[PDB]
């Protein structure tokens, strides 16, 4: 029978060929295949397909999934397609269609909906994967919540809570500090991974905090980021299968940024705040970025490059660090120069990840955001990307997204669990309502569990009314949230039984594959190139070409959609 | 007071429509969460005055706020609108359908690949069929029902039924009224035709084997008359 | 409405404002948390209005309030105030610097035994030193570093740095810019004197014993040229 | 670099667009694609590729393989394609392009060629999955290293040995008679499951079984296959997800095929010798095919249709099951139509599977080469199928192997574990070089390591001397052989631990999902239609058309390749 597109669109969201408008940016997500049958499509309700004997199978399957996603648009680096998703045993079992062998065509073999299934519609919602923030303050226990209700499932750093160290650096130094957070971290249903003290120039102090359970190091310059401290800890790193995380000598006490970078010898390191404004070499630490072997990531504040962000940071700065009011600019002149390049170099793939520096100098719930913030304000400024083939943003949104989920991932040693929507991985899944893409997510899904999600009045005859706030789910309760909940660690930990050791309910997993990610490892942000700072102008130059980007006087996904 | 967890709620919901509303008499175009709340304390308002009806509310806050009193998307972002609010006859729920008069702009807006219509069922047979609800109510069948095990009220060749099911889109269901007569378009059952359960007429594969020992099944249990 | 736990924070926020905004107009004088919400409400509705920049925020709530308009002490309790406010462009951090002028009372107040200088690294030897930043860029180096092994940009007697470090206070930095020259005041190291990292030039004592071979190294790795 | 064609081919193997004659055949199998980047080829070797910091990393990863089968040309339901296999923990860990990213282009992430992986040179093989053979007699355990010499890996079916039961049925009945064979089967590199006697009308006897570890019931005539066991039978097969095998009521005694199809109610059920010379309802057993439930195999001496298919048979018969002299025929006006249809019918996938019936009515053997005899009959009688694309025999190629590959997997529950060449699935490999296809293999791989070969003289200073012949690899032997064998029992045995209970080493995996597979299940065999045979003439008719073949005079695969 002929249905009339509009209808088929209301009832099942859209097929391929169709064009959805992300939020209300301008970026057009088109959708690249639909995995149904048209006629076989499931709908969950009364006298509908997900019925005993009908689009409900009534004969047992080893693959009767545990959940059901109906007719979801997924937005992936793995593409941006249409398909039923099924998860089973906290994992995707199966992505295609759903449903019914036994009365329906076209049934993807492993994706049986049965007596044991649950049902989610997901027609004419947005599918991703939950965020990674990889650089974490761990100062208070509130940035949880409000990481959660920005699409955020892990989060990679450290901290002992509100103390200076903390408050500065993302560092759990030492074995007991890391033993206390670790302990700590069973209360959330936010998935951790904790980093230590890499400053140092002795091997003992660095391996007893991987042994203890850190998933890496980071190296502050709070705590003096010398070439020496950067080979130690390199070092101990490349021997424990772990990440380095850097924040440069901002004041070329020990060297320039090419004696960092030759202190680094070409080995994996992740580097947060890329930009400089929260802190590196001054005025050429983005100098970094056009090497293979630098894993680089930015921070909140900086992205997108608006006509208050220069202003902002005059004063944010001494704040975070407790400056003299005696000190004035020198980044007045510095900071718009880099600030412009980094918004390019994000369009241009330079820039892999993005990242918080939460509750010190960048904020927890502003990831998502300001990563398709940047996404809209390039694709306004630049145009369209060359690399696109139709009329949509297909590529420039896998670019995007890659640099929240998959490249954080990939960088420290989780993609095999997390990062993507793949089956095989663990189901933390964020679903979207296209109006509210990228600034307010509708339901978070953490191993297989609703945690977190929008809800209304508690006492209500429906979950609709007003007042809509979001609130923690089933699976952030109970014993319930150690199924739901990872703590990730190093293996030498793992493997030496840290779980029982400490006590530990949550599931308990090894970081692997850190020492040997390059840029060539990435998904959609692969790019080198030579960067050059103009040490009297403060211009950046990729491949001898100015890289710049005019300031936004409004963003995407901000006053539409907040109160204050 | 003895402030139930609800009541705590309702005060937030109250004080950010106090806020809507001083910044609408500031003149600035409310946004999605603050036009939800204006007009959420005036329904709050309405029914504490307890001298309106929920049928007289639902129908008063159409187009509350006009398209200019609002950003733009904002009426096509809140469609609907639910609010609970205590009557002088107890709780109640306000449901407004179109609370924000809708202007051109459309966030999350989904733009076609073509108008073109969709061609579901694609290659079936369509087997047209005559069906009568004699019974003295209402029945409605599902896209995916097997037709031939339908409430025994409706009257129609079961045999021409048998292994079917209707060719509307799935998840629709058909109305036969109570003494309506139709004429329904039939395509025979996907995969398999392992159809199990229902009515248990069938119970098996719909082939022409296990046909005689349903229709006798059918027969036997009133559906055939 | 879809509030977030940060939003929820923010209403009590513009709440407690709103209060002190009805205290101050009963004429009453504010107190510490009075003042700091009243002045975060300001900042909020400027924001909100999208008129202003941060900029002109920071500068124009620089005494917002004044000392007849607050209790004593409360200025000097308040040296600064900051605030997350959404700007058309975005979530931005007001930061104002004495929001509420001060009066001369002061609670918490430290009063000296003494006007008196604190003689920092009090009996330890002085030595002189020209140091010139040769490099394109300038640098500052620590209280406690190994003067010796500062970056490679900076010309000096590096054998009259051997075993010493700046005579400034603890945690400050001395900045010598990109060409310019300066007299350094270096003290020999405290304690033990068994410097390790930094550039790895010594990593042991700074004896005479490992002088030969720190200047070597120092030689070899671009120090000493 | 420019290569010339000839030279490229020579080198390594064929590209995206060659054709390789399958043996002797008129068979052409067209390369797909190809997953290699030009340039990039790993060649093992002095001076070659796969050499310390070269193609082989020195970065340690987390995926590096146990063993590499480089250029590989895999012929699979899933596609005739060029690729490296990559084989971790018995298992195949990846298939695309091997190496190390650190020095090459294009590697697949999880193909990491390290200092743990050893060498196996594909270039010019031909490398399928392992033969699953689901009519076993266990009658001798000297048919084992013949099945292994003819690419056939699994063995599913019954027997106790060289006693009239087994000589004339699949069966190994009760609980002690299982658990002694379960036992025996520890000798083995063969993976076994064994079937129990189905052909009870009592439920306590069949239920027995299946928890001394049966993986299903053979109901054959010979112990009284009347409707009464048929339903008792699949009943407690419905129950405990194990399969039943049929061989049916030859001689009407209780009814016609008409009345046995009626007692299986649509329930699944594996047909064993569908034509009927093996057994079954004379002259129409063979129109149990048309059924979609019922899962149709044909055994070997029917296939292909010979000049002396028919004289063999009407003795053939006389010494399997004992009859006079003073008999005769009945055997000759029925036969040529059956036997005859029976290739045609498997040409257009109403048989999807090829079996045995090994020294009781077929050969051990003869599996695969006469699948391919047939095949190749097939497209010198009716030329290219319709279905193909391009100059080529592609879905011929795959419907054939789908036959004693997948098909038999998916009907028997272990399709899960093996059956075809993809990721995840126990390694369960055969090497062919193209000239011996079908006909003679070069290696056989279990769980990961090689178990049987082709080997020459033992003193000899290298392999390849004469005389050349199969011979038991390491993987067959020791306590290895527990490491690449399997014993496959049914969900409530293994549930309730008879591996510990039997003191079995071997690997030990339930058989699941046997109950809900029909024919729309099975690959490129997924036909059905109306099987109907004339009572006075004996031919038969797919849909009212005359469904035949003509005998053939010589057969591929055979007198070029064999001594005697
Ligand atoms: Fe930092
Ligand atoms: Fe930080
Ligand atoms: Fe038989
Ligand atoms: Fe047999």
């Amino acid at each position: 029978m002929k249905m009339k597109r509009q209808e088929y669109v209301n009832t099942y969201g859209p097929t391929t060929g169709d064009k959805v408008r992300l939020g209300d940016t301008d970026l057009w997500a088109e959708v690249e295949h639909d995995y149904t049958v048209y006629g076989e499509e499931l709908k969950f309700g009364a006298g509908k397909t997900i019925r005993e004997g009908m689009g409900q199978s009534n004969s047992p399957d080893e693959n009767t999934l545990d959940l059901v996603i109906t007719n979801a648009l997924i937005i992936d680096y793995t593409g941006i397609y249409k398909a039923d998703i099924g998860i089973k045993n906290g994992k995707i079992h199966g992505i295609g269609k759903a449903g019914n062998k036994d009365m329906q065509d076209g049934v993807t073999p492993h994706m049986v909906v049965g007596v044991g299934t649950e049902a989610l519609a997901g027609e004419g919602m947005i599918i991703t994967a939950g965020g990674i923030d990889s650089h974490t303050h761990f100062l208070s226990p509130q940035q949880f919540p409000t990481a959660l209700a920005n699409g955020v499932t892990t989060m990679f750093g450290g901290g002992t809570g509100p103390v200076d160290g903390t408050n500065a650096t993302t560092i759990t130094p030492g074995v007991w500090n890391l033993h206390r957070m670790l302990r700590a971290a069973e209360e959330y249903g936010m998935n951790v991974g904790l980093l230590g003290k890499g400053n140092s120039s002795s091997r003992a102090q660095l391996v007893e905090q991987v042994k203890a359970g850190a998933i890496g190091f980071k190296l502050h310059e709070d705590w003096g980021t010398t070439p020496s401290a950067i080979d130690h800890c390199l070092s101990v790193a490349d021997e424990y299968d772990v990440q380095v995380c850097i924040h440069t000598d901002t004041v070329n006490e020990a060297g320039y940024v090419d004696d960092t970078l030759r202190a680094m010898n070409g080995r994996a390191i992740h580097a947060y705040h890329i930009e400089g404004a929260g802190g590196g070499h001054s005025p050429d630490v983005i100098t970094m970025a056009g090497e293979v072997n630098i894993l680089p990531s930015s921070t909140t504040p900086t992205i997108p490059y608006t006509i208050n962000t220069v202003a902002e940071h005059l004063d944010m700065l001494m704040t975070c660090h407790h400056l003299d009011k005696r000190i004035r600019f020198s980044q007045s002149r510095i900071r718009p120069g880099s600030i412009a390049a980094e918004d390019t170099l994000h369009d241009m793939g330079v820039i892999a990840m993005t990242s918080s520096d939460s509750q010190a100098m960048g904020r927890a719930g502003e990831v998502i955001p300001r990563t398709w913030q940047t996404a809209d304000k390039n694709k306004k400024e630049f145009g369209r990307l060359t690399e696109e083939k139709g009329d949509n943003d297909n590529f420039r949104i896998k670019r995007y997204i890659s640099k929240y989920t998959i490249n954080p991932a990939i960088t420290h040693g989780v993609s095999e669990y997390i990062g993507s929507v793949e089956e095989g991985k663990i189901a933390d899944l964020v679903v979207w309502n296209p109006a509210f893409f990228g600034v307010k997510p509708k339901i978070i899904i953490k191993g297989g569990m609703v945690v977190f999600s929008e809800m209304g009045d508690s006492n209500a005859s429906v979950p609709t009314p007003q007042p809509v706030y979001y609130r923690e789910m089933f699976g952030h309760h109970g014993k319930a949230k150690f199924d739901t909940s990872i703590t990730f660690v190093s293996k030498v930990a793992y493997e030496n039984g840290i779980k029982e050791k400490l006590g530990l309910e949550r599931k308990v997993l090894p970081v692997k594959n850190c020492r040997n990610v390059t840029k060539k490892d990435f998904k959609f942000n692969n790019t080198t190139a030579k960067i050059t700072v103009n040490p009297e102008t403060f211009e950046v130059f990729v491949n001898g070409k100015l890289c710049t980007s005019k300031p936004a006087t409004e963003v995407a996904l901000a006053s539409r959609y907040t109160f204050f | 007071m003895k402030l139930t967890p609800k009541e705590q709620e309702k005060f937030l919901l109250y004080y950010a429509g106090e806020v809507a509303r001083k910044r609408k008499e500031e003149g600035l175009k409310l946004n999605q969460p603050e036009a939800i709340a204006y007009i959420s304390a005036h329904i709050m308002d309405e029914a504490r005055r307890g001298k309106k009806t929920v049928a007289q509310l639902m129908e008063e806050c159409v187009h509350f706020l006009k398209k200019d009193e609002v950003m733009p998307g904002v009426g096509n972002m809140v469609p609907d609108l639910g609010v609970e609010a205590n009557f002088p006859d107890g709780t109640k729920l306000v449901t407004v359908n179109w609370p924000i008069e809708p202007d051109d702009f459309k966030a999350g807006e989904i733009k076609f690949a073509s108008d073109k219509d969709i061609e579901l069922n694609a290659g079936k047979e369509i087997t047209e069929l005559k069906v009568t609800n004699k019974g003295p109510k209402s029945l409605h069948v599902g896209s995916h029902f097997h037709f031939f095990e339908a409430n025994r009220a409706l009257e129609f060749d079961r045999e021409k039924a048998y292994g079917k099911r209707l060719d509307i889109p799935s998840g629709n269901t058909l109305r036969i009224g109570a003494g309506e007569t139709k004429t329904v378009h039939l395509i025979p059952i996907g995969g398999s035709k392992k159809i199990i359960g229902m009515n248990g007429l069938l119970n098996g594969i719909a082939d022409d084997l296990h046909k005689q020992k349903a229709l006798e099944k059918a027969k036997h249990h009133g559906f055939i008359k």
